């Protein structure tokens, strides 16, 4: 058991799910209607602040001690 | 004990943890991190000491424990802010959990072999981001959201295909419309859809195919 | 060493040297006897002629001064050719008017004349009889392992009447016996309880609680009652496994003393004290005073014992390694040792027409005299 | 050729018999459909409430057969209309 | 003090985690404050649970002691109370049956006996509430409907060291079943349930077959839908005839449909691999036999341990299900690490590269990829093997190899020959039922034979082909090239793939040469296992496996001698080395090459040899039988990780070898391998092990029924080597 510096991120893999195709906003026409939509697999929307991938860290927080 | 010093005051030993987190010999600090733990269920480490043997098992790969202490952590601890990480490992583990070394060297599709490691990650880390989407991961979690949201499209879209050549029509109905009440949106199911317009035929459902012919004709290029 | 053993319960035999030593006179082997199966078969004496029993149906008539036989029989199924036979008699031997009575745990209850051994009756009973029969009023008193309490026509073994006592799911292999006075039949249940039952009906006279309820578990919170309740003088003497030693009244079973620090076994009385031994094989005198002590012993402590007798100024008990021990009435002291048998003794001793009486595990009849 | 090997029998959508299909009436409400057919295997998910009984069957690689029974409610509940239709010729 | 340890000694004879579980379930866990007096009722708590498990003498010793500052460990120790004995068990109220008849029926025993040790009789509190419900079973079984359980009393020596049980029953009587009559709705399936509901009038009522009765009810409403409906046999009581009325009402709920079939705990094997063995299909209505059809073909793939499977009701409705399989795959290899780990050993094709790539799922084409590799002592053989077993999702698998094999025969123990051979292998399999299968194809195969030492009977088959070559030397050589067809017909019932208990397997494996190949002839194989259950927990089986061979070629043309079926061996007869079964090497006296003393070069004139010599060594025949009958026993002792069930077995082997072509007239001062006869007779015992890194196998034996010059040896295994 040792590691260097960045088998510290890695996932025993990488990020192949980074680079994707963003997400599809299918639409219908009139006398359709796209069927409703269930929320257990909605995904919100967001700022998109801070790094993804190994660029960003998973090294565990500190508390007051 | 598992290599244990006899004794050392939390200071210590948790420094020798980070030194061995550095150092990266996930094992010998999962054995100071359980003593740890096992020393000291309550006090001034203790939070932290769990946080780390969360990192740790998760580094050494020794998931199924890790994923159950960190149900024990988020049993214990509802109100600590930094929670929120402790989701993302959760997820991330149940994410670490799609893998396999001969396939992830030969690189064939991950994508049906198994949807239930998929769902708990999806949960856990829309649980995080729609609960805190001003936490740090988020946008990684988002990320990782798309290409789950596509890792069940396309296992749908394999039990689709496979309905599909035995014949079993009616299923195949059911399983594309499920792949449009759920996760709509993916090119996944944007590709599954003619499947839905072929079992119509085979069903002779001609004013059905006609609703689904609408869409197929319309989504090739952005409407 | 993955088998078992526990020596912790082997207090040494005795340094004393018989102080005087009464006549071992003689023995006998009646058939099997019990080997390892725990019970109070013990044989009775009426008119100088002893009759004894095996827990494989055996009996037998002996003249008590030498053991020579009188009669004897089987009352167990015949064929056994690819198996065994179980009869299983059970409870203590007891004799009046000619008739032997005997119970067994196929629940079947005898009575055997005492002139041929012909069967005079044969019924069964509405559980394992373990009791020591006893007769009054032309009933024969048997309590049940079942917690029902019967009265048996003498003349045939027929139901005079029947009466019911609480029961917990787990007790002691044993049976209170009744005793018969001031027309009341008297009796103990492991429900913590000694009753009282009018035996023209058997109606409820009354019913005393003795419990001394304790830690978690059935043994513990319910506690046993299979010694025999003793009288004297109108006053009742009680005694549970754990339970209030106790002294008590023959009417509406009020406590007249309490002293606790109960035990399984008989306890004998004599004047104004009464002998008996603890569950750790402790042996203690008490006075009818409150249970006061006039002496215990710690020169017998746990390790396996029978049940006390008095026999010519001898406190008397045995062992499982077949010694026999005195102890005398007025002081602690050994007064000797003797080792009659090899198989040991589980059974109460039986003093009865000037002779005392032993049954051996194995079978073997043993009589002592002075 | 298809008929030179074995297939296992494949069933599709609903068990239906003339017995229960005749419960259902013009102004029936969609529990009392529930209750007569149980709940289809299938509905329309593009906009108007018609439901899709489908009782089909492939057996022995030999005659593909199903009666279709189309059913449409208003969008309050209450059935429109009744199509028993059966299967146009196989292959 | 905390309690920075709780040490433990002395649980000579109890399980070791309850210690931690009791005293964590009271309180006072490890961190916690001790209040030193609580020491008396922790001993108390661990001494009730030495009650539990049936110690009711035990006492317990703690020792606080104590650790820096606010530390302390507590030091126990545990005196072990001789554990509860059951004496003996009493029944009252008896008339019909003696003890032993009900005792039988119990886990719990009376007598363990002299002879013998069979199964212990150490008493539990929880054991006899549970097998009281045998006792009350029996006498229903036997018909005492009115049998009841008057009270139940277990009971404790005075030194506490003995268990006595007593069981208070009434006996009733065997009241007559008169008849069966079942009510509520049926949905139309009454002409069936009157014939699950047959009895003969007059008979002794069956509470066991009641209870069947419920359950094959249940099952065949399975058959066409309702998965939940109710069944209630409560029945009807005449005292007065002496007999029970058997009223049934059914409820036929619902025409349940299969909203899901989902797949979990399946990894590294996709979904359609799984999805297409099914037969209740997604969007249909439950057959619960085609949910069962598709366990046992599930376990018939050979994939995994213990498929398992739910029925749960979908949320929010009434009448859709989900179907889901659980399974765990066997970690055959192919999951992780390097491919299947390559490194073999034995002694049968020899000390091996037994090697295997598979699932490479070619370009998502539908087809899987593969190489095997055999690199041993007995033949320097790999292969290409293309494969999809559902080619055509109808059911047609298609595959094929390429392989190559220079075959090396003293190396196998044969004759001395060796022979530089190739071909291809095209076959499609077409399933014909919901059991059997018919395996169909072609093949091109080549062979260049070299170093023919002269023997009898390749001089047959080169006679037969117009070769007549010297018996001067073993520098001899011929070639063909041959085309053929071949055909398995297949039947298997096996219930699981690897160790098998229940059902059979037939493989008759045949081929034969087409017009236009330079050799004529055909090849039949018949093998076959066929496993039979002993026991209800199919731990002990019955297994026959068997084997018949024969051949001939066209117009009484010898078929290629290669070709000769062989026996020995651990697949096929234990006890013997390889192949040496049957026909020896029978030499001609020649001109041995490269002569050297230190070599055995057998039947050369360099050696003074003079005339046709014997020797072990094998060449095989075209006929063949055998028969392995073996009893297949649950391990010795060793059941920890159980699940992954290590096998063993005592074994019979039975089989022969000869050649029909065998000219006993032409050399009757030789063997008659002319003749069936002369069957072999061994007997043994087999061990089968599940490693991760490639199961293994070990066999003894002892040949009961040995023949002239066989290579005889008792014990035979490999390693890495599943087959």
């Amino acid at each position: 058991c040792s590691s260097d510096s960045r088998y510290k991120r890695q996932v025993s893999g990488d990020e192949a799910y980074l680079e994707a195709a963003p997400l599809a906003e299918l639409h219908a026409p009139a006398g359709m209607i796209l069927p409703v939509t269930s929320g257990d697999y909605a995904i919100p929307v967001t700022n998109g602040s801070g790094a993804v991938g190994k660029a960003l860290d998973i090294r565990p927080p500190a508390q007051p001690l | 004990s598992k290599e244990e010093v006899p004794d050392n005051p939390p200071n210590e030993i948790y420094a020798t943890a980070q030194q061995k987190l550095q150092d990266g010999n996930w094992r010998q600090a999962i054995t100071q991190l359980e003593a740890l733990d096992n020393r000291y269920p309550f006090g001034p480490y203790s939070q932290q000491v769990q946080l780390d043997l969360i990192y740790a098992y998760y580094k050494n790969a020794d998931l199924p424990l890790a994923q159950a202490a960190i149900d024990r952590f988020i049993r214990l601890n509802p109100t600590h802010p930094n929670i929120d990480y402790v989701m993302y490992m959760r997820g991330l583990t149940n994410m670490a959990l799609d893998d396999s070394a001969l396939q992830g060297f030969f690189g064939v599709d991950r994508s049906d072999r198994d949807p239930q490691h998929a769902r708990a990650a999806f949960s856990d880390f829309s649980k995080l981001v729609r609960g805190y989407p001003n936490s740090q991961y988020t946008t990684d979690a988002t990320k990782r959201l798309v290409f789950l949201k596509d890792r069940l499209a396309k296992y749908e879209y394999s039990v689709a295909e496979y309905y599909t050549e035995r014949g079993a029509w009616v299923a195949v109905v059911n399983r594309v419309e499920g792949m449009l009440r759920d996760y709509p949106d993916t090119q996944a199911t944007r590709d599954a859809l003619p499947l839905m317009e072929n079992a119509y035929r085979q069903m002779q459902m001609n004013a059905q195919a006609e609703k689904v012919a609408k869409i197929i004709a319309a989504n090739s290029s952005n409407t | 060493f993955n088998s078992e053993e526990d020596v912790v319960k082997m207090s040494p035999l005795p340094t004393v040297e018989n102080q005087f030593t009464p006549t071992t006179a003689w023995s006998t082997s009646v058939g099997s006897g019990i080997g390892n199966f725990y019970s109070n078969l013990h044989p009775a004496l009426a008119d100088n002629v002893v009759y004894a029993a095996d827990r494989a149906g055996l009996v037998k008539a002996l003249n008590a001064d030498d053991g020579k036989e009188i009669w004897s029989v089987s009352l167990a199924e015949k064929d056994g050719w690819f198996s065994k036979e179980p009869a299983l008699l059970s409870g203590g031997v007891t004799v009046s008017g000619g008739h032997v009575y005997i119970g067994s745990e196929k629940a079947q209850v005898y009575a055997l004349n005492t002139s041929d051994g012909t069967v005079a009756w044969q019924t069964k009973v509405a559980g394992e009889a373990l009791s020591r029969p006893v007769v009054s009023d032309g009933l024969v008193l048997i309590h049940t392992s079942n917690g029902q309490l019967q009265a048996l026509n003498e003349a045939d073994g027929a139901v005079k009447w029947t009466v019911n006592l609480d029961m917990p799911s787990l007790s002691l292999r044993g049976e209170s016996a009744p005793t018969t006075a001031f027309g009341a039949a008297v009796v103990g249940g492991d429900n913590g309880r000694v009753s009282a039952v009018l035996m023209e009906q058997g109606q409820m006279i009354w019913q005393q609680r003795i419990s001394q309820a304790t830690g978690s578990t059935e043994i513990d919170r319910l506690s046993d009652v299979d010694t025999t309740p003793v009288v004297v003088n109108g006053v009742v003497f009680a005694l549970a496994y754990n339970g209030n030693l106790t002294a008590l009244d023959l009417r509406s079973g009020q406590i007249m003393w309490k002293r606790e620090l109960g035990s399984v076994n008989d306890f004998i009385v004599d004047g104004n004290r009464i002998y008996l031994v603890d569950q750790n094989d402790r042996v203690m005198a008490l006075t009818i005073d409150g249970g006061v002590t006039l002496w215990t012993q710690s020169d017998l402590l746990h390790r396996l014992l029978t049940s006390p007798v008095l026999y010519n100024g001898n406190l008397v008990v045995g062992d499982s390694e077949g010694y026999l021990h005195w102890i005398n009435v007025e002081d602690g002291r050994f007064v000797a040792q003797q080792k009659v048998d090899s198989s040991g003794f589980q059974t109460e001793p039986v003093a009865a027409d000037g002779k005392l009486l032993i049954q051996a595990k194995d079978g073997t009849v043993y009589s002592i005299t002075r | 050729l298809e008929r030179v090997v074995y297939r296992p029998d494949i069933n599709q959508g609903n068990y239906l018999t003339a017995n229960d299909v005749s419960k259902i009436r013009v102004g029936m409400t969609q529990q009392q459909v529930a209750y007569a057919l149980g709940t289809p295997l299938m509905s329309d998910p593009f906009g108007t409430n018609t439901w899709f009984y489908v009782f089909r069957q492939q057996p022995g690689h030999e005659g593909v057969t199903q009666q279709t029974l189309t059913l449409t409610f208003n969008s309050s509940g209450v059935l429109t209309n009744i199509d028993n239709k059966p299967a146009l010729s196989g292959n | 003090p905390t309690i920075a340890s709780i040490t433990f000694s002395g649980n000579k004879s109890v399980k070791d985690d309850m210690l931690k579980q009791n005293l964590e379930a009271s309180g006072v866990r490890v961190g916690e404050s001790l209040d030193r007096t609580t020491i008396a009722d922790i001993e108390k708590g661990l001494e009730d649970f030495y009650y539990s498990v049936g110690k009711y003498s035990a006492s317990v010793k703690a020792v606080v002691t104590p650790l820096p500052r606010n530390r302390v460990d507590l030091k126990l120790v545990f005196q072990e109370g001789v554990s509860a004995e059951i004496q003996q068990i009493n029944i009252v109220g008896n008339h019909a049956f003696t003890t032993d008849e009900l005792i039988s029926h119990f886990q719990l025993r009376d007598e363990v006996p002299w002879w013998n040790v069979v199964g212990d009789r150490k008493y539990q509190k929880q054991k006899l509430a549970g097998d009281l419900e045998t006792l009350r079973s029996y006498y229903l079984d036997r018909g005492y409907a009115r049998f009841n359980i008057d009270s139940t009393q277990v009971s404790l020596t005075p030194d506490k060291k003995g268990i006595y049980v007593t069981v208070n029953i009434t006996e009733g009587d065997q009241y007559k079943l008169s008849g069966v009559e079942v009510s509520g709705n049926l949905a139309g399936h009454s002409a069936e349930i009157e014939q699950l509901t047959k009895i003969e009038p007059g008979e002794l009522y069956n509470g066991t077959k009641v209870t069947k009765m419920e359950d094959d009810i249940k099952k065949l409403l399975g058959r066409y839908g309702y998965a939940y409906p109710r069944v209630q046999s409560m029945p009807e009581i005449n005292d007065a005839d002496k007999t029970v009325k058997l009223r049934v009402n059914v409820d036929a709920g619902n025409r349940f449909y299969v909203r899901k079939i989902r797949f979990e705990g399946n990894d590294t094997s996709k979904d359609a691999v799984l999805r297409r063995e099914m037969r209740q299909m997604e969007g249909a209505w439950l057959g619960s036999d085609l949910v069962d059809q598709g366990k046992e073909r599930l376990n018939r793939l050979g994939f995994f341990e213990t498929v398992d499977t739910d029925t749960q009701r979908v949320p929010g409705s009434p009448d859709q299900v989900d179907v889901v399989y659980k399974v765990k795959e066997r970690n055959t290899g192919s999951g992780s690490g390097s491919f299947n780990f390559g490194i073999g050993y034995g002694t049968e094709s020899g000390v091996s590269f037994q090697a295997g790539v598979q699932q490479d799922n070619w370009l998502g084409t539908g087809y899987a990829v593969g190489i095997n590799g055999t690199k041993n002592d007995y033949q320097t053989y790999a292969e290409l093997s293309v494969t999809n077993p559902y080619f055509t999702v109808d059911g047609v698998s298609l595959g094929g190899r390429l392989f190559y094999n220079d075959f090396q025969a003293d190396d196998a123990d044969l004759s001395d020959y060796t022979n530089k051979s190739y071909g291809t292998d095209v076959t499609l399999g077409f399933p014909i039922n919901e059991y059997n299968s018919l395996r169909a194809g072609l093949g091109y195969v080549h062979n260049s034979l070299s170093n023919m030492q002269p023997q009898v009977a390749m001089w047959r088959y080169l006679y037969s082909m117009g070769e007549h070559p010297s018996t001067s030397d073993q520098d001899n050589s011929f070639k063909t090239d041959d085309f053929t067809f071949n055909y398995g017909w297949t039947y298997n019932k096996l219930d699981r793939g690897y160790f098998p208990t229940d059902g059979s397997r037939v493989n008759l494996t045949g081929k034969v040469t087409i017009p236009g190949s330079d050799n004529e002839y055909y090849k039949v194989t018949l093998d076959t296992a066929t496993y039979v259950p002993i026991d209800d927990d199919h731990k002990w089986v019955v297994l026959g496996r068997t084997r018949w061979g024969y051949g001939d070629g066209l117009g009484g043309k010898e078929m290629p001698f290669y070709e000769n079926f062989y026996a020995g061996g651990s697949s096929t007869v234990r006890g013997f080395q390889s192949n040496t079964i049957g026909p020896k090497a029978v030499y001609f006296p020649h001109q041995a090459s490269n002569y050297d003393p230190d070599y055995d070069y057998e039947c050369a004139t360099q050696d003074g040899a003079k005339d046709l010599c014997k020797s072990d060594d094998a060449v095989g025949g075209n006929a063949m039988a055998v028969a392995s009958l073996e009893f297949i026993t649950p391990t010795p002792f060793i059941s920890d990780k159980y699940a992954n069930s290590v096998r063993t077995s005592f074994f019979w082997d039975m089989g022969t070898v000869w050649d029909t072509n065998w000219d006993s007239s032409q050399y009757s001062g030789y063997p008659d391998y002319s003749d069936p006869s002369n069957i072999r007779m061994s007997a043994g015992i087999a061990l089968q092990w599940m490693s991760p890194l490639g199961p293994l196998v070990f066999s003894y034996a002892q040949p009961f029924k040995k023949y002239d010059g066989d290579k005889a040896e008792q014990f035979q295994f490999n390693i890495g080597k599943t087959w």
